[PDB]
RNA sequence: ACGAGUGUCGUACCAAG
RNA sequence: ACUUGGUAGUACACUACU
């Protein structure tokens, strides 16, 4: 326990409280989620997310590797294995970054044009005065996190502090359940989630 | 002080000596009169017996394992064809044994009802329903046997016109609350209830409806039955194999589908939904549409309208006259029911006839489930009526509670399975949720074991399905479940191979991932789909727990539990002649065998402690009083052998039997035999009665029988003194298809078998804290420990044996050869037998355990005799037959064919049959217990002697429960098949069983390849696995009606069990629905009932009502598993300071949130609020008020709840007891009670105990007679009672509430109905005064003073919920250092027996935790003010009346100890096993996990905390010494150091160390104090790189670090990646004075190792080597690969020492050359090189 | 009729005419 | 066999293993 250790975007004191992201495997960290990183990220005005993972060790880490056991149930094991070079923990936070905020851009795209398109902007902007109002439930801090995240990765840090809360309760409703759902991502199950909380709080309220 | 001389002249021993051999009976008399207290050594004897008997058990061991190269492989598989030929077997026997009909019209109902739609049109009045009836009836179409009858009922119902006159006459008879009223063609006496017309219906038509169709009257009385009245047949069933017959099953089933599966045209609104809609949408969305298309449906309002019509058909049942009938009615306007007159229903063995009538428009629309009698045409449609139906008052339970297990089994069997279509569910769920005969139970039960037995590798259900199994086919849907049954048999065995093992991820510390893959292959066996392995266990379990329990008929049931156990034992008396062989013969013993095995077995548990008896006599109060024992003076039964005429006698008759009549009573009538009769009838007869443990206790102690001495003395004089010992028996009455006997015995009998079972005890590996009757779930951990052991084995050795091959192999990958390699590489095998015994007390060789006495080396000569002389007396019991069984055998008139029990009592010359050799069910657990585990280590001897032939690997794991047995065999072998090892495996696992006297039942043992089946426990190959739903279930079929509260926990505590089993949040949160929902339905507290309290209460709805005053649970999923019934206080606590706890706070731990309670205002409060804030400071921490009079009760007799409804006294069973004659004599007196008062408050301990001397107990017995509710628990409360006393009788007061601290008759009879206890409460609640300050001891002592309380919140308050994951890889886990969260040590008696006596250091507690345990009472009892306000109150009372009141001052005492004992008893929480996502390494892995686990039913997320949540407190700060700290700074550094080497980069690893260092903290403590403990310690040489890289390190630090060379120092400058699996590279170095070595290697290859010394002579080389490598260092040295050698060399070789010790030498080439070449010349011990040594 | 059953039972009991 | 009147609270029930 102590105050956050601030280098870069990333909080290490942070990183400390994610049991899931001190894996000593490199597929592992390699293949997990934005949410497992949201907690690192407290940028406080950052425009760019490689300057913190300089902090990061760079020796080599371990490696799953499968093998068949000769027994009359079959069965494989998967063991760790010492990595190569380049398996080490900074390369496996870059790529968990560069196909997450990719995943998640394209699930929350709200558009013909893109994710930084203004009609995205507008409704990303609708979605977190949503929780500026509304006393944050158990699945709203995740989204933020991952919202902020992306934009810093697009280049508009400065269009997420600057959000201007717009409130009329009902008009919520309608312009989220006509909000389209995801199916591969990890949002296939969280941004419902988020949704049928949200519905189910402003209807109570 | 002596011992026996009789038991050596006893013809029991005399029979024993003489069937032995010679040497024998020496060794025998030699082991008795062994002292280990004064031979040389203690185990002088035990070892002269095990070595004369050494060469014979090595004989055995070694014939019995050279067996397995006589294996065939050809084991029993349960293939189709051998389950056909069992099934042949099962019908020529199943139709020899029944008479089997083959026509249709000989069904019985499979449900007895029938239903029909409601009519929309239709009004539904009462008076409108009644007109369209009664005109329906008249205009029946036709002519038939009834068709007259019917008219003329309809008839005798018509009102006409006067409707209006009708409902005002029938307004005027409730007001006031006979004389029939003329009406219209009607004789009316009541709503709905009408008199027979003889002028509109004909007398031989009233006859033949009231006799044929209703068989009112129509039998002949018992007294004028003669020899062609009596019934001889079969029992007719229905040919189960026949095709017409499957046929018609069939076409029932489809209509019922066709018709029930439609829509009611209304909208679901319900309690259920109206209540928890909102949490089980939340849990998981599909639940919620499941069960809202099941409300939808006409199966829905069929069992809803069955449940609520049977309830009204019992609500009138009461005042029925021999001429009239009643109709019953119910939310469905075209189902009625006549009932037809008969006996009270409320009076014994009463039943109830009931015909239910449905008027439909179209025919062909009636759900007619086999019970239609005829469906005719009237105007305006038809209307069918169903044959008349007789029930009794537990299936009328069964059919009213259906709705609730219809639901639950229909959520239970369509959870998360799309392939499976919800209308054939709810099918086959309405027709085993609404049967209420032995028809279905009859095939629930042997299924289980069959499908289980034919899913297995190898089982033996074809013996079983030809022998045992009989189905009992009475209904059609018996018929169809047969059918069911046989093709999952069928199918088993060949979709066995479709089951898949998930891949294993483990990491050399735990399995990350294992278990059984989840894909649905398997075909569904009750409906059409496809189902995954564990849905098809679930299907296999499942109904089995459907059934209903006590079906049987005492009638019945107890001649045939008498013949079972007669049968036995005339068998035993005329066929088994040898006690001893050696051939494996049934119920024998091998003796040298087992002689051998128990000094073994002695010698290894024996030496494993030097205070065993110490420790027995400690465990089990042996030197105590026996006042202090539990189950001696508990309110169990026990028997009494004496004269009891007057107290069971209760004109003349002549018995039945033509054997008992004497030629003065022929001209009499024939009677019932009752206890006159039998006893006049029975020459040899015995009298006996049956009365209460603690009850004859009291009598002899008055008697001077037993006295103040230690409770072993006496317990070894009585073993001499109790010669002839008794025992009676009783029907279980349990829900499986045959009953079971269960024994009762005298005291005396309870005594010495107490002493003997504590002996073997301590002994066993069980347990001491946990039942042989109720297995603790910790086993479900231990099944996983040992499983993954096993796999491990798998995975290490197969490959050690197969590296060579892989390597091979694999250079040849980038042929023949290949095939030629691959078959000889050493393969695995994993085998689980899962074994039961086949009459584990009944079939038993007890003449063994004679030896278990002689060989012990704990007991003395005397002992040994006393103990000895006591067996030998046992082998002589005499078990009585009880008197009812005497009647039914006395009133027959015929003489059976072949009567058993006839033959073995002397043509009924006696009631007592000798019983030698079956020692009764439970009198032996654990001494029966040892001697399997005994047996299990001889099998285990032998395939470990087997295996060491085939030079291969073995790993044999045995599990014993009383006589559950599971085996698990883990085998690595290159040389025979899999099939021949296991079958050899189980041909000597039955061999070894038969060896010990034991045998394998056919019906529950079985063989599989990955599935564990220990106590209803499983384990999936390394994943444990139980079926939740038998305690879904179980919450909803068994209810003891003990009252609201009581039924609500008990069905609240069953659903959590079965959420610490694995159950799906939504699934839990509809079973915690139903529970709420069938306990408002009982008590009626539904909204707008009579008893419901929201109008009552200042709440909004149930949910701001606490579940004590009969509100409904509101706390999260996580509060209710881990608390249980003190969550709902806990969560509006948790509410309370949420919602009053400023902004800048409300993110902060909940110590910190409580801090500023002090800041809040009384005056803005909601009512509801101060409501429930009264509730708590008042009745929880406090006994305002009492839920019932205290006088008599002591400080456990006080429970949770508050409003408690009163329940039977039964006089007869209070007169049997001999104390209570006393207290009747003692109250009855003039000054005798308030004497004895006087005496409890001079002695208030007797509050708390219950009397540890005579005089006490006796004192303490009589005054606990005043309690009323003591006696309730002596009396007799059936359930079937109580169900129908909340149904007839729902106004009468029934609740003895008393307000504030004293401010002709049913046998039931309270005070004050529900409603007016409302009132008063609510009345006496707005009298008290809340304040700042109480609140604040409410937050105190209900959250601050318990660790797991403010866990539990800090959890709730703190949580943040993270991402989604799958579950693969599920475990058991408790809840680590869960002891630093207990706030108090000792159980709560022990607590309250200190705090009364004053004394830390009672008889039963450590001096050291206790003074702890009483230092926070007293803390509680002094910051809440108890005993200053009961001083006060005391001190006012009186001066108030002027003199002292004895009874004010004792009930002011008892409320004083029952408060301390109820806050001692809410501290507990028994947090057992969980089965959750994930591995719990702490307190706060397992609250995530378990928080994580219980939010959704498709994944689990992870959940981290703000802050700390197990923050530090009074149990967590405290009891932490300086080594304790020290250990903490330990940990801090050993995680710092290596975080910081593996997550931060290298330039900047000492800077973030440096911040650790100076600005956090650990555990509460902080880094720099931490740092400057370990550097001011003597270990600082373990953190060398923490002193060098800070700057603290010295010269001494170096020196202290390189002068432990004197004992090998061993390093390891890298760790290996897996050390079992040998992965990573292997860098070691061991050092000492002038010798070191070095070593490099990479998985199995050392590459090479550097040895530097100072006298480089072979000789320093070999010594060296063996100084070195001998040390500790943790390299195996055998599983390196085998290097070859070149001449002038030096090498590391290994050779094997102790075939698992292995020697580690330096040899050089010619050495290992000559040796292993002159070694081959003459198992095969050779030196094997595997590294080169530099020197 | 219904419950139970390869064990004779339940299928209310009593009195009076 | 039939009519009238009267009576009826439980399976009087329950083991070993904590
Ligand atoms: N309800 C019980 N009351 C008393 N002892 C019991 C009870 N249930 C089990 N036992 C004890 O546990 C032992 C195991 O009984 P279990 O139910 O396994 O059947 P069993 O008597 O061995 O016969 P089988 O397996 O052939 O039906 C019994 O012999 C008895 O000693
Ligand atoms: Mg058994
Ligand atoms: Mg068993
Ligand atoms: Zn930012």
């Amino acid at each position: 326990e102590g105050p956050p250790i601030k280098t870069g975007l990333l909080d290490l004191t942070e990183l400390m409280k994610s049991q899931d992201l001190l894996n000593l495997n490199y597929d592992n960290i390699r293949n997990s989620n934005l949410i497992s990183f949201s907690k690192l990220i407290c940028c406080e005005g950052s425009d760019n997310i490689n300057d913190g993972l300089e902090f990061l060790s760079d020796d080599p880490m371990n490696f799953t590797e499968g093998e068949a056991i000769h027994s009359t149930p079959i069965f494989n094991i998967y063991y760790s294995k010492r990595g190569e070079r380049h398996m080490t923990y900074r390369n496996a936070i870059k790529l968990l970054i560069e196909r997450e905020t990719k995943i998640f851009e394209e699930a929350f795209t709200f558009s013909e044009n893109g994710f930084i398109s203004p009609e995205n902007l507008g409704c990303l902007e609708a979605v977190v005065s949503l929780i500026k109002l509304l006393k944050t439930n158990e699945w709203s801090t995740v989204i933020d996190k991952c919202i902020h995240i992306c934009l810093i990765k697009n280049g508009m840090d400065h269009m997420y502090h600057s959000f201007d809360v717009p409130i009329n309760w009902v008009m919520f409703r309608e312009f989220i359940n006509s909000l389209p759902g995801t199916d591969i991502p990890p949002w296939n199950v969280m941004t419902e989630n988020f949704k049928k909380k949200c519905i189910a709080l402003i209807n109570s309220k | 002080k002596t011992g026996c001389p009789e038991f050596w002249k006893h013809p029991i021993y005399k029979e024993f000596k003489m069937s032995m051999p010679v040497p024998e009976r020496r060794l025998f008399e030699e082991s008795v009169k062994f002292n280990a207290y004064e031979s040389e050594r203690w185990n002088t004897n035990l070892v002269k017996i095990r070595e004369y008997t050494k060469k014979d058990y090595s004989e055995h061991i070694s014939k019995s394992a050279k067996n397995i190269f006589l294996a065939s492989g050809f084991y029993k598989q349960p293939n189709k064809n051998e389950i056909s030929e069992g099934w042949t077997l099962m019908v020529e026997r199943v139709q020899d044994q029944r008479e089997i009909s083959k026509s249709l019209h000989d069904q019985k109902p499979s449900i007895h009802f029938i239903w029909g739609a409601h009519n929309p049109g239709n009004s539904n009045n009462a008076t409108f329903k009644l007109i369209l009836l009664s005109k329906s009836l008249q205009s029946i179409k036709g002519i038939s046997t009834y068709t007259e009858a019917f008219k003329s009922l309809g008839k005798m119902m018509d009102i006409g016109d006067k409707a209006i006159e009708y409902e005002e006459f029938c307004m005027s008879l409730k007001s006031k609350a006979l004389e029939p009223k003329q009406i219209n063609n009607a004789l009316v006496l009541w709503e709905q209830q009408f008199m027979i017309n003889n002028d509109l219906i004909d007398k031989s038509e009233k006859l033949k409806l009231f006799k044929n169709f209703c068989g009112i009257g129509k039998h002949k009385q018992f007294k004028n039955k003669m020899l062609e009245d009596l019934e001889v047949s079969k029992p007719k069933i229905l040919d189960f194999d026949d095709a017409n017959m499957y046929l018609a099953s069939l076409t029932m089933m489809e209509q019922s589908k066709k018709i029930l599966s439609k829509s009611n045209g209304l909208k679901p609104d319900n309690f259920i939904l109206n209540e928890f809609g909102s949490r089980i949408k939340d849990a998981n969305k599909e639940t919620y549409d499941n069960m809202h298309k099941i409300f939808e449906t006409g199966y829905w309002q069929c069992i809803s309208d069955f449940s609520t019509l049977m309830k009204n058909i019992l609500s009138v049942s009461q005042y029925n006259r021999h001429n009239t009938f009643r109709i019953a009615m119910c939310a469905n306007n075209n189902v009625f029911a006549i009932v037809f007159p008969s006996a009270d229903i409320k009076t014994k063995k009463a039943t109830v006839v009931y015909s239910i009538i449905v008027l439909h428009k179209e025919e062909e629309n009636i759900f007619n489930p086999g019970c239609l009698h005829g469906t005719f045409k009237c105007m305006n449609g038809y209307i069918s009526i169903s044959r008349a139906i007789r029930l009794d008052k537990e299936r009328c339970q069964r059919i009213v509670s259906s709705p609730g297990l219809f639901l639950t089994t229909c959520l239970l069997f369509k959870h998360d399975n799309p392939t499976l279509v919800m209308s054939d569910i709810m099918n086959f769920s309405i027709y085993t949720s609404l049967s209420i005969t032995k028809s279905v139970l009859s095939l629930t039960e042997p299924a289980r074991y069959m499908i289980m037995n034919s899913l297995a590798i190898s089982s033996n259900v074809k013996d079983y399905i030809a022998e045992k199994f009989s189905p009992y086919t009475k209904t059609l849907f018996s018929v169809y479940m047969t059918r069911l049954i046989k093709n999952a048999c069928f199918d088993a065995y060949d979709q066995r191979q479709r089951v898949q093992l998930r891949d294993i991820y483990l990491s050399d510390y735990d399995i990350t991932q294992k278990g059984i893959k989840d894909n649905r292959e398997l075909t569904s066996i009750w409906f059409p789909g496809s189902v995954t392995l564990k849905e098809y266990l679930t299907q296999i379990y499942l109904p089995f727990y459907f059934n209903a329990k006590g079906l049987h008929e005492k009638h019945h049931v107890m001649v045939d539990l008498a013949k079972t156990i007669l049968e036995i034992e005339c068998e035993q008396r005329e066929n088994i002649k040898e006690i001893w062989s050696t051939n494996c013969t049934k119920q024998t013993v091998n003796l040298k065998i087992l002689i051998h095995s128990l000094c073994k077995n002695l010698l290894a548990d024996t030496s494993r402690h030097n205070h065993l008896r110490n420790r027995i006599e400690n465990r089990n109060n042996f030197r105590r009083s026996i006042t202090t024992i539990s189950t001696f003076t508990s309110s169990k039964s026990c028997l009494k052998i004496g004269d009891f005429r007057k107290e069971k006698e209760l004109r003349k008759m002549r018995l039945a039997n033509p054997m008992f009549v004497t030629d003065e009573q022929v001209c009499l009538e024939v009677g019932h035999c009752n206890y006159e009769m039998l006893r006049n009838a029975m020459p040899n007869y015995t009298d006996y009665i049956s009365t209460k443990v603690f009850d004859r206790l009291y009598e002899l102690l008055d008697k001077k029988v037993l006295t103040d001495k230690p409770v072993i003395e006496q317990i070894m004089d009585m073993m001499i003194d109790h010669k002839k010992f008794y025992f009676t028996f009783f029907n279980k009455g349990q829900k499986t298809s045959k009953d079971r006997e269960i024994f009762v015995g005298e005291y005396e009998a309870k005594m010495c078998m107490y002493a003997v079972e504590r002996i073997a005890k301590e002994r066993c590996k069980l347990n001491p804290d946990e039942m042989i009757s109720e297995p603790g779930d910790g086993k479900l951990k231990v099944l996983e420990q040992k499983s993954e052991q096993e796999i491990r084995f798998l995975v290490e050795t197969t490959r050690q044996k197969n590296r060579e091959i892989d390597e091979a192999i694999e250079a040849l990958a980038t042929l023949g050869k290949i095939e030629k390699l691959s078959l000889g590489k050493a393969k695995g095998l994993k085998m689980e037998i899962n074994a039961d015994m086949s009459k584990w007390s009944a079939q038993d060789v007890f003449y063994k355990y004679f030896w278990l006495i002689a060989l012990d080396p704990i007991l003395y000569p005397q002992e040994k005799e006393r103990i000895l002389y006591f067996m030998c007396n046992y082998m002589d019991k005499e078990l009585i037959l009880p008197d009812e069984l005497l009647f039914n055998l006395l009133d027959q008139k015929v003489a059976y064919q072949n009567d058993i029990i006839a033959t073995m009592t002397n043509q009924l010359n006696s009631n007592t049959v000798l019983i030698k050799r079956n020692w009764l069910q439970g009198n032996f657990n654990y001494t029966s217990s040892y001697v399997h585990s005994c047996a299990m280590s001889v099998y285990k001897e032998i395939l470990k002697e087997a295996i060491t032939l085939l030079d291969g690997s073995i790993l044999v794991n045995s599990l014993v429960h009383s006589d559950d047995n599971q085996t698990s065999i883990t085998i690595v072998q290159d040389k025979m098949e899999n099939d021949k090892i296991i079958d050899f495996a189980m041909k000597e696992f039955e061999r070894a069983c038969l060896t010990f006297g034991c045998q394998a039942n056919m019906k529950k043992t079985y063989v599989t390849n990955c599935i564990k089946e220990f106590v209803s426990l499983f384990n999936l190959y390394g994943e444990p696995f139980s079926i939740y739903g038998r305690f879904l279930l179980t919450s909803v079929g068994d209810c003891a009606y003990i009252g609201p509260y009581e039924d609500l926990a008990s069905r609240i505590s069953s659903a959590q069990t079965a959420i610490k089993h694995g159950c799906p949040p939504s699934l839990a949160w509809v079973s915690i629905a139903i529970s709420h929902w069938m306990t408002s339905l009982t008590y009626n507290m539904l909204p707008g009932q009579s008893n419901d309290p929201i109008d009552y209460f200042p709440a909004e709805n149930r949910k701001d009502i606490p579940i004590e005053l009969n509100g409904v649970l509101d706390a999260p999923l996580s509060m209710i598993s881990t608390v249980g019934l003190e969550s709902g206080n806990l969560y509006f606590l948790i509410k309370l300071l949420s919602k009053y706890t400023p902004v800048m706070q409300k993110r902060e731990s909940v110590v910190n949130q409580i801090a500023e309670v002090k800041n809040w205002k009384v005056e803005d409060l909601t009512d509801n609020e101060i409501f429930r804030l009264k509730i708590l400071r008042y009745l929880v921490l406090d006994a305002e008020m009492d839920p019932s009079d205290i006088m008599g009760e002591t400080s456990d007799m006080r429970g949770r709840s508050i409003l408690t409804p009163r329940k039977f006294t039964t006089a007869g069973s209070l007169r049997k007891l001999y104390s209570f004659s006393k207290y009747q004599d003692r109250l009855s007196s003039p000054g005798g009670m308030v004497e004895l008062f006087t005496y409890l408050l001079e002695k208030p301990e007797l509050l708390v105990t219950k009397g540890e001397d005579m005089k006490d107990y006796m004192e303490s017995v009589i005054f606990r007679y005043n309690s009323k509710r003591f006696k309730e628990s002596l009396s007799i409360q059936n359930p079937a009672q109580l169900f129908i006393e909340q149904i007839l009788f729902s106004h009468k007061p029934v609740i003895d509430f008393s307000g504030i601290r004293d401010k002709k008759e049913p046998d039931i009879l309270g005070k004050v109905t529900f409603t007016e206890a409302y009132r008063l409460l609510m009345r006496d609640l707005s009298s008290l005064e809340l304040t700042n300050d109480d609140i604040q001891v409410i937050y105190s002592y209900i959250i601050l003073n318990d660790p797991m309380m403010i866990t539990i919140a800090n959890t709730h308050i703190l949580s943040i919920y993270g991402s989604p994951q799958r579950r693969m890889g599920m475990s058991c886990s408790t809840m680590p250092e869960f002891r630093n969260l207990k706030l108090i040590h000792h159980s709560p008696a022990l607590v309250l027996r200190a705090y009364s006596k004053n004394n830390p250091d009672i008889q039963g507690a450590d001096p050291t935790e206790m003074a702890r345990d009483l230092v926070h009472l007293k803390e509680f009892v002094e910051n809440t003010n108890l005993e200053e306000k009961m001083k006060v109150r005391i001190a006012m009372n009186e001066a108030e009346k002027g003199q002292r009141d004895i009874v004010f001052e004792l009930k002011e005492m008892t409320r004083f100890y029952q408060v301390c004992y109820e806050y001692v008893k809410s501290t507990e929480h028994k947090i057992k096993v969980f089965i959750l996502p994930a591995k719990s390494y702490t307190t706060t892995d397992f609250c995530s996990l378990m928080q994580g686990n219980l939010i959704k039913d498709k994944e689990w997320y992870t959940v981290h905390y703000l802050k700390q949540i197990l923050s530090g407190g009074h149990k967590a700060i405290m009891q932490h010494n300086a080594t304790s700290e020290q250990n903490i700074a330990f940990e801090c550094f050993k995680l710092i150091t290596h975080f910081a080497d593996s997550f931060i980069d290298s330039l900047s690893r000492s800077a973030f160390l440096q911040l650790i260092i100076d600005e956090f903290s650990y555990k509460d403590v902080k880094v720099s104090k931490l740092y400057d403990i370990i550097k001011n310690g003597y270990n600082r040489t373990d953190f060398i790189p923490l002193l060098f890289r800070t700057g603290d390190l010295r010269q001494a630090d170096l020196d202290k670090y390189d002068a432990m060379k004197s004992h090998e120092r061993v390093t390891w400058n890298d760790w290996q990646t897996s050390r079992h699996l040998d992965m990573g590279s292997i860098n070691l170095t061991i050092t000492g004075y002038n010798r070191s070595i070095t070593i490099i290697g990479e998985d199995n290859k050392l590459t090479y190792a550097e040895l530097c010394l100072t006298r480089k002579t072979p000789e320093n080389i070999t010594i060296s080597g063996r100084k070195l490598l001998g040390s500790r260092h943790g390299l195996k040295f055998e599983n390196m690969s085998k290097i070859q050698t070149y001449p002038g060399n030096y090498y590391i070789t290994y050779r094997k020492k102790d075939r698992h010790q292995f020697v580690y030498q330096i040899h050089s080439h010619e050495s290992i050359t000559r040796r292993n070449e002159e070694h081959m010349a003459i198992i095969y011990n050779e030196i094997t090189p595997v590294c080169v040594v530099n020197v």
